[PDB]
């Protein structure tokens, strides 16, 4: 009947979606995780109802005038019913207000243009206005190479936003999901004051091929994985999905503001 | 990188003049004289695709070959205080006519042995924590940072991975957000991606004409985007990875010519016009504060994108 | 069993009435009347109470956080936030190993740099939101490895040192175990530091002090004498703030007993900073270390 | 008037190898040079001023034999105690100085060596003068136990107020520099400079290997080493110590 079934990209076990759904997209049969599209992730973090979209509506343009570019995005949007790779806005946990942005892989394979970069940072400001902690769910595989020198920038326009709000003493909660790879894990997604992750994603500043490549080696099974990168002293846990909405709700009581 | 000595694609008109003029009366030098106008067309009409030649080129001059021209009583200081000292990453302090300064950069390798010990110029991410141990120093001090970016890019190791690559150039960035002193970069060879910019979060930023700067090198967009790796050239053309094309962006704040021929032609010329970009650039800043610093470099970085709204 | 316990051992099988209520008597006079050596020992016993089983009963939604954004996340030193009474506080130190297989694993509360650079990465964040830091010091010693030494050992603490002087939060220690040297030091400047009565704190190992004084090993028993480093010599010392007693036979007979006493006597010390501002907490501190030492003008 | 080279066995006159720094004009080894000395090499002519020169180490902890220790050091090297400080000029520019013997309890740190480096490194502060400290150290001061530990904390606030001020503090390691100091001032220099084959580190090369069970490199712990790892800013010569400090001094000079 078509849609009701999803079969898990690891085990190849198969699953109405309906109960997939409800376990936060992690297959009950491996315990793989599988992606999480933009709005549910924010709907399985906030309060029902509290999530407010911050410019909904902004589109890339062309500035390099990229042949065949506006087109591919026409087509992203067309699958996957978004704008753009990211959707931000602020939201209540447990009654406590932050802001929020998250990246969607489906979308141009989440990589960072001039949209993605613009809407980040005018959360994170509005945050910095309003005294809120941000969350940053984190999901990119490539650069998007249509926008060239400007979405490098885009590492640097964020992290001026960033550095602002952290300095105003604000809590950043930085949770990769997989995949967090290139510019985006080598900007925003490193420097939480917290990083959160979950079990097996992979992230990096370069891809398994181009290493093993340039080193002439065969990398382990477990390297890049968000358990690797806590070995490694680089996350502060690594979060089951199943406790990703306690886990928030916790760490924001614990920095919420004596305030109002 | 392009061995000393071979010829480039782009002077086939000049080595195929040579000959000629050696295949030799009023006429041969009239071949010289032609010659000589060739070259000059040539180099003042160069092609995107000739000037990332010209910025891979073995011989094109290195942080090192410039700052003896351009700093006085430089002294190297290394370290990260943490693991290791990146040979790939240099950096010191030293005076500016007469006003003390932190320097820093990508250092590639003069020659081949040169290079393996440079590892091209890759840092890994003790060279960033290294970098940003001596901006904290100037900031402390006071003192301006000049940074020189020349880098095909971060390093992309196993052991580069496992020691945080990411989060030594992403706590770069944030840092250098902030610094509460002047910081002036110039790209003076490649500008590769986020291990360039892990340097480039600056004030002002300079580029030497034939110099690149690029979200990702042109055979890597050729390979993802054609599938085919031999349409660099094209990939790099689409981009505008040019310093030209740059300023054009307003993402740079000048470009700096080189000799005729390329950087390698003259490095005391070069060092002279780079000497003298960093001085202006330097004293356009001269009237901001501590704070006011800081803030300068927000709104250059925050204004940077194009979207519809 | 210890060998200060041997008279009880000879009791005991001399049962196996008068003699029980000797042998009551006999474990009051012994576990009242400790010598140094005596409490050395019971500070270095297996089950000597470590970090992670003293924190549950002490702290609320203790979330236990890794990394120093570097290198490794190192399992000697643990740390995380959670909160005190209500108040947000962030929790620090060394981590010993439950049993044989756990010590192996948490290398015996013996930190590599890494470990270090993880606990101020966590002091910092603490400062960043103006928690008080509460840090457990418990540790034979940094760990005298070839890649602690790669990795700069010694910059890691020294680095500690100087960023704890000036940390702008309220810093609260407490010795549950050993405290070996500048490895416990690492995570000691604090405003207020506790010991438990049972807990050391040397420059030096007993063992070492003797190969080096007398050329015998042998002799650590006279050497952690001559030292003085017991809690209440620290005490006498004005090095340390206050002694907490443990239960009878040492803080391994009680958990959550000693737990309580530690949370009473970590409220007593965070209250007594409460009228201080951020620099005034950091001058604080200033003061403590600067005027600590005897000598001849 | 004779000195022999403890590593290449090569005899030399005492006169001359003190013109050359106590450098081996054989084997290029770098012998101890003693607290005075080294400041001379380091200042303009008739600039120290001596600091704090007759404080004198208690008993604090009644360690039986200290005191006699002390004296015999005392009567051994000239020294009150195992270090020397003071303000001087190297080129016309004003520094505060903390000279490290080793030959004195070992440059074990006590609570005199703790007091005299506060002491100079608060005057600094106070008069917004740079301040350059030679370590130099082979062990504990144990005879002051708990107190001795104490003196890393002690001169850590002092020196990181020195630092919040806005001040240069340049460390100079010297052979050997281990333990407590290695784990505290030594190795927080704005610049960290040391001298060729220095060893320095927390734990010595025995107790390391014993721990390990393996074979350390011949070159584990010395400034080339620490150097390569990061630790150091530079490795300098004898010959250039003097130059490079006067090139600092300058590069910091305030406004
Ligand atoms: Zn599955
Ligand atoms: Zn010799």
């Amino acid at each position: 009947p078509a849609g009701i079934m999803t079969k898990c990209p690891k085990c190849k076990k198969i699953m109405y979606t309906k109960e997939l759904a409800e376990n936060l997209n992690v297959c009950f049969n491996c315990d793989h995780h599988i992606a999480l599209t933009a709005y549910k992730r924010i709907e399985a973090i906030s309060d029902e109802g509290s999530f407010t979209e911050f410019d909904k509506g902004m589109t890339s343009a062309n500035p390099l005038d990229f042949p065949s570019y506006l087109e591919k995005i026409e087509k992203d949007q067309q699958k996957t019913g978004l704008k753009e790779a990211v959707v931000t806005g602020t939201a209540q946990l447990d009654g406590m207000k932050f802001g929020v942005a998250v990246m969607d892989s489906r979308f141009r394979m989440g990589s960072m243009g001039s949209v993605i970069g613009e809407k980040i940072c005018r959360i994170i400001d509005y945050c910095t206005e309003n005294r809120l902690p941000f969350i940053l769910f984190s999901a990119s595989g490539g650069a998007r190479m249509q926008e060239g020198i400007i979405s490098l920038m885009q590492m640097g326009k964020t992290s001026v936003s960033l550095k602002r709000h952290s300095d105003a003493g604000l809590l950043y909660i930085s949770y990769l999901t997989h995949p967090t790879t290139g510019g985006v894990s080598a900007s925003f997604a490193s420097v939480g004051d917290i990083n959160l992750s979950e079990p097996k994603a992979l992230i990096g500043f370069a891809g398994r091929r181009v290493i093993e490549q340039t080193i002439n080696e065969k990398l382990p099974d477990d390297f890049q994985t968000a358990e690797f990168l806590l070995e490694h002293g680089q996350l502060d846990k690594v979060v089951h999905r199943n406790d990703m909405r306690q886990t928030l709700s916790e760490i924001l009581k614990i920095h919420q503001e004596v305030t109002k | 990188l392009v061995p000393r000595g071979s010829m480039l694609d782009f002077e086939k008109p000049l080595f195929e003049i040579r000959n000629k003029i050696e295949s030799l009366q009023e006429e041969i030098d009239m071949l010289e004289a032609s010659l000589e106008r060739e070259t000059k067309k040539i180099y003042t009409n160069l092609k995107p695709w000739d000037r990332v030649q010209i910025a891979r080129l073995q011989e094109r001059p290195t942080t090192l070959d410039y700052i003896p021209y351009i700093f006085d009583s430089f002294m190297e200081l290394h370290g990260d205080r943490n693991f290791r000292d990146d040979p790939a990453m240099i950096g010191g302090i030293g005076f500016l006519n007469g006003r003390a300064v932190t320097v820093i950069g990508q250092q590639r390798g003069k020659d081949t042995k040169d290079n393996i010990y440079r590892n091209f110029g890759m840092a890994h991410p003790e060279g960033y924590r290294k970098a940003l141990r001596l901006m904290k120093q100037a900031e402390k001090f006071n003192r301006p940072i000049f940074t020189f970016i020349d880098t095909k890019g971060a390093y992309p190791g196993k052991a580069a991975e496992e020691r945080g690559q990411s989060e030594s150039i992403a706590t770069n960035l944030i840092e250098m957000a902030s610094l509460k002193v002047p910081v002036i970069a110039i790209v003076i060879g490649e500008g590769g991606s986020g291990g360039a910019l892990g340097i480039g979060i600056a004030n002002k930023v300079l580029m030497l004409e034939n110099s690149t700067y690029s979200v990702i090198s042109p055979e890597g967009a050729a390979a993802l985007l054609w599938k085919d790796s031999n349409l660099a050239k094209i990939a790099a053309e689409t981009m505008k990875i040019t310093a030209h094309d740059i300023k054009q962006l307003g993402i740079i704040d000048d470009v700096i010519s080189e000799p005729l021929g390329g950087a390698h032609k003259d490095i005391e010329q070069q060092a002279l016009a780079i000497k003298s970009a960093f001085v202006a650039q330097l004293d356009s800043l001269e009237s901001l504060s501590r704070d006011e610093i800081a803030n300068d470099r927000f709104e250059k970085f925050r204004n940077i994108g194009s979207y519809i709204e």
